[PDB]
């Protein structure tokens, strides 16, 4: 037939492009979050001379 | 809990897939087939009635023609 | 038929899990990215008081 090739290969497409649209996000999720970490961590550091500083 | 829809969601969702597909075609297989050929020598014997047919019938009116 | 629609329904299931993980996943990437900047301002902040009291 032909109804049944078109619809299923768009279905398995859409999911497809889901799949590695949430894996791109997933991803950059990831290193954002070890990013701001880094953020954190460098910010504490920053505050304690900063205390020093200004005793 | 939502940790047997994988076990509940996957199975079915190739080994149904597989299982109709194999039904389909085992179906068509035993039935379009045998349809058609089975339908051909129903149609043979059918024509050979109706040569039979047809000589008896002129047969008679030949003889009964009077 | 029978089994036809059955296989499409399981392949408009993995459809709507995926198109929404894909979703979800985007929204964590956007708020995660909105923390991190955010802390980052935070630290340009910091850096600037520092520099105030240094003077």
């Amino acid at each position: 037939m032909d109804a049944i090739k078109k619809k299923m290969q768009m279905l398995k497409l859409d999911k497809e492009n889901a799949l590695d649209r949430a894996e791109q996000a997933e991803a950059d999720k990831k290193a954002a979050e070890d990013r701001s970490k880094q953020l954190e961590d460098e910010l504490v550091s920053l505050q304690k001379k900063l205390k020093g500083t200004e005793d | 809990d939502f940790d047997d829809i994988h076990r509940k969601r996957m199975e079915k969702d190739l080994n149904e897939l597989q299982a109709l597909i194999e039904a389909h075609f085992e179906n068509r297989k035993k039935e379009e087939e045998e349809l058609v050929s089975l339908k051909d020598r129903i149609e043979r014997r059918r024509a050979e009635r109706a040569e039979q047919q047809r000589i008896r019938n002129e047969r008679e009116k030949e003889r009964q023609n009077r």
